[PDB]
């Protein structure tokens, strides 16, 4: 939307390594990535 | 007549089952009925 | 939490097994699981050692793997000691790689020295001691680099 | 028991004339018809 | 879907360089089976004009317009011959949805808009989604060009079909904050929907259009000469012709040996043979076996698949290797002594290929393997089954063979062994048709396989209908 | 910490032990059959609605994806299976079931047996003999050696 | 009457009856030996002459 | 083996009949029961 | 513990030993066994239909042979001179275009034709398709699929095509006295019990 | 009726993948399947119109290899020639075309049973229920109805 | 030891003592036996034909 | 003499049978039995 | 008809040479392989009359 709209969350993991859980969560989160890059399309003088 | 020409002169009597060796036996009414037949097969072959 | 970890040995050690094991003391060896109680066959990268499989893989597993430094053997249990943030340690390297003072270390899978003896340890039946390599940190990023590269 | 000449390097099969005529007349027929299987296809 | 926005983003992208413009495919069990589209791996495609000419290579001619060579040392041109065809294929983006679906609901599913012209259901037990480019070399298009499609499969097999741009235009050209082009590209949707055959009538596919490609904007022209489609047809014509003819070239070398010889074969291969036989009616089988040979030869027969590792890369430089190891000088007293062992020469067993042909009912047998070897009594050849077991067939009356061996000699051998020999001569095909035509594909690294060469790859990838989906 | 070790005295076995008492049955005895779905839990029919109906018809659930290699290597099991609200009986004693000609003999299950149809006791075969335990148990050209 | 299952016939799935699935008898895809007109239901049959 | 019927009348004649009626299987035409080798139904599991 | 569910007993040797303790229905429910009885951990009466089985029956790894089919075809073709017999079959694509006009021409080569696996596969009355001798049991691997050594372009290869239809399981293991058995309590299902 | 007279016979070979709960092992079992177009089914040699009429065996039920002696002579050679081949559980040769009994829907056993069954309505009713499929929905639909 | 396979027992002088015991359904297959049904070296039952 | 029977019927019988079931060989109309004359099977290989 | 009632029976061709020969008729061989897996001890062979 417009506005930047934030969800907050506290995870349990068995995961320590930061690559590792950043990479499982870049996977479940794959839908604001994309979101990200439209954002940088449709709203080119906003800088995320 | 005559129409193979053998290097040896004298022939061998073969043994062993056919899977060692290969060996062309097949009697003349064998080989009638088989040549009638592939005739038939090239008759059933602008 | 669990300060120490008994590794028990199902093979029965040999005086050959128990000096170079009592030679590796201090040596960095990595577990699975994080667990009081262990077997040897959990001991180590030969869980996962699989070169059809690439060398990503088991980089993969090791770096969420769980590190500890050998102590004492005594019959048939290792005793694995986990280190503690901010504290200070006596480590060796078995890898061929040289330290200089002030580097800073990472753990990566062993990779191919000209020798290709590579010195196998304990080969009890037919697990093996794989130990990581402790590799300084220009090293370790030049190798992820080139991995990446090729 | 029957008796067979075991192969050799030297050994060879003669055509009858008759035979050798009709493999060759055989042969020009097929070389003069142009019945090429590609012209079939395209056909 | 995502597959066919990107591939017109990245045609786009390109267009100025290249002039393709993207045509958007979608194939089904009319193309391809469940196995070969779960497991495809590359999907390539070919431009060739209204000449017979691929866009690959250079626009006036090349020097693989010469007729091939029969040399083991040439291999039909080597290595360049081979990257010359190799930069002919370009490679398309791919995706197979291998669950049954009906398209017009899964595209609605998606994010697209479609608003057919009729809305007829087509259903689909798997679907691949992929993009091909037609070259309009200039802001025109031709009816007579046509453009290949290759599926490709991991152990390097392949499949060609080939359409004219006139089958796939015959409609098409006949009638001719801030936005995101992906949100008004769903948002524009698909009008068209269209069932094209390549041009033996073997294979169907659709055409999806799209209202929001920048295939809309050009306003390029398009045109189909009668004289142009007759040129192209003759150049599909010589296209396919190019095995039958390597056939008839065996034909006529076995009916010009059987007459320079007079009919008198010489045994080649191990068989006891007795005089006491009607060795005139073998005569006359082997005259119904040559016909039928004929009545049945095709693509698969031994002498394409003999001459299709010649055309390899490798097979110049290994010709030569052997070439010289053969007539390699005898080695001096001091080599034997002090240097190193020689080479070992070529082993026992050679790897041929055979048409083995039975008249009784009649059948014909074309892509055979057998492993052949010269027994030491006496040099005829033994044939044994890829299993290690001798091959019996050269025992039966009623069956002739023809071997093609890996060097293009060719053997056709009668009951008993006796044999015409002579070899394959490549000289009626142009070096182009030949290797453009049976050039074996040599595989791009991608997922799943070793950046080493020569390693045992891993479990094969695979998309699977059968299971969920791993990630 | 007490360290003890024990040395055995005998040349042969010098203990032996015998089952003398039987309390009870812990599990439930049941004709429960064992759930598939749960065992193997990604496999899906090709055709979606095919697969919804068959998963309605039984009471199974939508399938599921296995653990990671990483996850499963950080952790030891799932148990998709919860427990019941009330256990009255005791464990579940899933039955497994292998399917039959319907021609079988009664006989054969009259006495103990293989439950796969042809023996399989090793204690009836030489010893490290591989090829003779291949052909004893799956070569279908020589005769089972219990019937 | 025997070929289907009358009591448990009552839906369809993937646009097919649920007898169709039962017994061969009511699946089109089984043709009588002996034709004299062309189904007129012919979803995933081909003919070939 | 464990104890099966295929009818409950052979299960009922079973389950009246004295002890040791569990251990004989016996067959009525196309139904059978299978009788159990140890009387572990029988007594065993309830006598004590 | 193992007990079976569903077993069809020879009737041609068919007998009853408990004559004087029961007396069943004359009904084809009584008469084909497809429910087993057991005890419970405490001796109360417990079932199993098919309908329970679903949870087994119905999963598609039943339904799949792929696993079946490699290791058919990995163990490779028989090599026993018996077995020779077994693997000379030849199935052709022939056209349609004049195949009505050209039988006559297949039947003017006197020449014999092998029998397939699956028809060898019914000379075998119902005890003797388990005996050594069927040397056709190499092949009956799954219940809903046929298996079958096959001579393609000179070689021999595995070919595996389901059994579309319950009538195609062979009689050694579906006899025709059980089908016809089986009908009876389809009819009986169906009110039809006696027939018009 | 001479007035709506229609063309000559022919043979057809219909193909047909499965149903979507069959497809699923083997999805790439494409029958086949061969019908009569423009034909009939006869069970006596014509006498009259012999001249006129050919046989076409085609099918387990239909190629009796009695009226195909009778109509065409080298049928009748190939029958003297091969005396076991005279029979009518399906055995006789079927032309190579025809021949694909693995990829057919009625086998072996279908013949098989019909060759002795006896002429009654309850042979007819057991002939249907042969037919009953193998595919898992089958299995639900049959099991629920106790069958 | 010894024992008989398929022997035929008089017709014209048959008799029964297990009537009450056992009861074989109408079959000639029962009628006229070709087996024989014996004991293993185990209490298990086996057969020859 | 040993325990053979020519249908399944009667060695059932002789296995629901007591002791020295065995050794009785009775018949019925074309089916007989003949008992062992001795009774290894009955008892004398398995009482231990 | 040797080879066909040989495969009916399930018996193999006779394989011989000179020498074997002499000592099978003079002494015999153990021409009978052991089985894979014995369970019930020795095959008590019956002999028919």
């Amino acid at each position: 939307g417009p506005e930047t709209r934030p969800g907050i969350y506290v995870l349990t993991s068995s995961i320590a390594h930061w690559q590792t859980l950043v990479d499982v969560a870049r996977g479940k989160f794959a839908r604001e990535r994309c979101s990200f890059v439209n954002r940088r399309i449709t709203r080119p003088r906003q800088i995320p | 007549m005559s129409l193979l020409h053998t290097f040896w002169r004298l022939p061998v009597a073969v043994f062993f089952e056919p899977h060692e060796e290969n060996v062309l036996r097949c009697p003349e009414r064998v080989l009638r009925r088989l040549l009638e037949d592939a005739a038939v097969t090239m008759r059933g072959g602008d | 939490m669990e300060a120490n970890i008994f590794c028990t040995f199902d093979h029965k050690l040999s005086i050959a097994d128990v000096g170079k094991l009592t030679k590796l003391v201090a040596a960095v060896v990595p577990i699975p699981q994080r667990l009081h109680l262990i077997k040897h066959y959990q001991l180590g990268l030969h869980q996962f050692v699989d070169h059809t499989r690439g060398y990503v893989r088991l980089r993969g597993l090791l770096r969420n793997m769980t590190l500890t430094l050998m102590r004492r053997v005594e019959g048939n249990q290792i005793l694995l000691h986990v280190p503690t943030h901010g504290l200070l340690y006596t480590v060796l390297n078995t890898g061929p790689v040289t330290w200089e003072k002030g580097d800073a270390l990472c753990v990566l899978p062993p990779l191919f020295h000209g020798p290709l003896a590579r010195e196998n340890l304990l080969t009890l039946g037919q697990w093996e001691l794989v130990l990581p390599w402790i590799v300084p940190m220009p090293l370790a990023l030049e190798i992820n680099q080139r991995l990446l590269i090729m | 028991v029957a008796v067979f000449f075991e192969p050799h390097e030297e050994n060879v099969l003669r055509c009858p004339e008759r035979v050798l005529r009709r493999l060759l007349e055989d042969a020009a027929v097929t070389m003069r018809g142009g019945g090429w299987r590609e012209d079939v296809l395209m056909d | 879907m995502e597959t066919h926005l990107y591939s017109d983003l990245a045609f786009e992208a390109r267009f100025a360089d290249d002039e393709q413009l993207p045509l958007h495919l979608v194939l089904d069990q009319e193309v391809l089976s469940n196995e070969e589209a779960e497991t495809l791996r590359y999907v390539y495609y070919r431009n060739v004009d209204s000449a017979g000419r691929s866009t690959g290579r250079a626009p006036g001619g090349d020097e693989d317009d010469a007729p091939a060579s029969d040399d083991a040392e040439d291999a039909v041109g080597g290595d360049r011959a081979f990257d010359r065809e190799r930069r002919t294929w370009q490679r398309a983006c791919f995706r197979v949805l291998p669950r049954p679906l009906e398209l017009l609901d899964y595209l609605r599913q998606s994010g697209l808009t479609v608003t057919l012209e009729k809305e007829q259901r087509v259903r689909m037990f798997y679907a691949v989604f992929t993009t091909l480019g037609l070259r309009c070399p200039d802001n025109r298009l031709s009816g007579a060009q046509t453009l290949h499609l290759r599926l490709v499969w991991p152990d390097g097999s392949y499949r060609d079909w080939e359409f004219l741009a006139r089958d796939l235009l015959r409609e098409e050209m006949e009638a001719n904050d801030e936005v995101a082009r992906t949100d008004e590209w769903k948002g524009a949707g698909v009008s068209r929907l269209r069932e094209v055959w390549d041009v033996q009538h073997r294979v169907r596919l659709r055409v999806l259009w799209y209202v929001n490609s920048f295939w809309r904007s050009r306003e390029l022209s398009y045109d189909d000469h009668e004289v142009e489609l007759y040129r192209a047809l003759d150049a599909y014509r010589a296209r396919i012709a190019v095995e039958y003819v390597l056939i008839r070239a065996v034909r006529d070398e076995i009916y010009a040996v059987l007459r320079r010889d007079g009919g008198a074969l010489p045994q080649r291969f191990a068989c006891h043979v007795s005089r006491n036989m009607s060795w005139r009616v073998v005569w006359e089988l082997c005259r119904h076996a040559l016909a039928l040979w004929m009545d049945w030869a095709d693509v698969r027969s031994c002498i394409i698949k003999a001459l299709t590792p010649r055309l390899s890369r490798g097979a110049a430089a290994a010709a030569q290797r052997a070439r010289r190891q053969r007539e390699r000088s005898a080695p001096k007293p001091q080599e034997l002594l002090f240097g190193p062992r020689n080479e070992s020469g070529p082993p026992a067993e050679q790897t041929w290929y055979a048409d083995v042909v039975r008249c009784v009912r009649a059948q014909v047998d074309l892509g055979v393997e057998v492993r052949a070897a010269r027994c030491p009594r006496t040099g005829l050849w033994i044939v044994r089954d890829r299993r290690g077991r001798l091959r019996r067939w050269l025992s039966q009356p009623e069956v002739c063979v023809l071997y093609v061996t890996p060097d293009l000699d060719f053997y056709w051998v009668l009951p008993g062994g006796f044999a015409v020999s002579s070899r394959v001569t490549l000289h009626g095909l142009a070096q182009r048709a030949l290797r453009d035509r049976f050039q074996n594909f040599e595989a791009v690294l991608a997922r799943g396989m070793h950046v080493e060469a020569g390693r045992q790859e891993p479990e094969t990838p695979r998309v699977s209908g059968r299971r969920l989906p791993f990630d | 910490t007490q360290n003890i070790n024990t040395v055995d005295m005998g040349l042969g076995y010098t203990s032996n032990t015998c089952v003398a008492y039987v309390n009870r049955v812990r599990t439930d005895m049941g004709v429960r059959v064992q759930d598939l779905f749960r065992v193997f839990p990604m496999n899906v029919y090709r055709h979606d609605e095919v697969d919804r109906w068959i998963r309605h018809a039984a009471g199974v659930e939508r399938p599921q994806l296995l653990d990671t290699e990483t996850i499963s290597m950080l952790t030891f099991g799932s148990m998709s299976e919860r427990n019941a609200a009330a256990t009255v009986h005791g464990q579940k004693a899933a039955c497994e079931l292998i399917l039959t000609p319907v021609t079988m003999d009664v006989n054969y299950f009259k006495i103990p047996n293989n439950p796969r149809g042809r023996a399989s006791c090793m204690l009836a075969v030489d010893p490290y003999d591989t090829e003779a335990a291949t052909k004893a148990i799956y070569d279908h050209r020589e005769a089972d050696a219990q019937t | 009457r025997i070929s289907a299952l009358p009591g448990l016939n009552n839906g369809q799935l993937a646009e097919e009856p649920l007898s169709a699935y039962v017994n061969a008898l009511h699946d089109h895809r089984l043709w009588p030996p002996f034709v004299t007109h062309l189904p007129r239901n012919m979803e995933g049959v081909q003919v070939v002459a | 083996p464990i104890l099966s019927t295929t009818t409950l009348a052979l299960m009922e004649t079973k389950l009246k009949g004295g002890a040791g009626a569990f251990a004989t299987s016996e067959t009525h035409f196309g139904n059978y029961v299978v009788g159990e080798i140890i009387p572990l139904q029988q007594s065993m599991l309830f006598n004590s | 513990f193992f007990f079976p569910v569903g077993l069809y007993l020879p009737e041609d040797r068919g007998y009853t030993t408990v004559e004087s303790k029961v007396k069943l229905n004359d009904t084809v429910r009584n008469a084909l066994p497809t429910t087993a009885y057991l005890l419970n951990r405490d001796r109360a009466v417990q079932k199993i239909d098919f309908v329970d089985a679903l949870k087994t029956l119905c999963h598609p790894v039943l339904h799949e042979p792929a696993p079946c089919l490699q290791t058919f075809t990995e163990r490779g073709p028989p090599s026993e001179p018996a077995m020779q017999r077994l693997l000379e079959c030849r199935f052709q694509q022939e056209p349609m275009g004049g195949a009505a006009r050209r039988i006559p021409h297949f039947y003017r080569v006197r020449r014999e034709v092998p029998r397939t696996v699956n028809e060898m596969k019914q000379d075998f009355v119902v005890t003797d398709f388990y005996k050594v001798g069927n040397i056709t049991l190499y092949t009956e691997l799954h219940p809903f699929f046929d298996f079958t050594h096959c001579q393609e372009n000179s070689e021999t290869v595995a070919l595996c095509t389901p059994r579309i239809v319950i009538g195609n399981l062979p009689d050694g293991l579906a006899p025709g006295p059980f089908h016809e058995l089986r009908t009876w309590e389809i009819m009986e299902h169906m009110r039809l019990r006696p027939p018009p | 009726a001479v007035q709506f007279v229609g063309e000559h016979v022919k043979v057809l070979e219909v193909r047909a993948p499965l149903d979507h709960a069959q497809r699923q092992g083997l999805p790439d079992f494409i029958s086949r399947q061969h019908v009569l177009y423009n034909g009939c089914c006869v069970v006596t040699a014509p006498k009259t119109l012999i001249e006129y009429s050919l046989p076409v065996p085609f099918h387990r039920f239909y190629s009796n290899p009695t009226i195909c002696a009778a109509l065409s002579d080298d049928i009748k050679r190939y029958v003297t020639e091969f005396p076991h081949y005279h029979r009518h559980d399906g055995g006789f040769p079927l032309p190579t075309a025809f021949a694909h009994e693995y990829h057919n829907w009625l086998r072996s056993p279908f013949s098989r049973y019909s060759a002795t069954c006896p002429n009654v309505l309850h042979s007819v009713m057991t002939l249907a229920a042969m037919l009953y499929k193998i595919s898992p929905v089958s299995l639900v639909l049959q099991t629920k109805a106790h069958i």
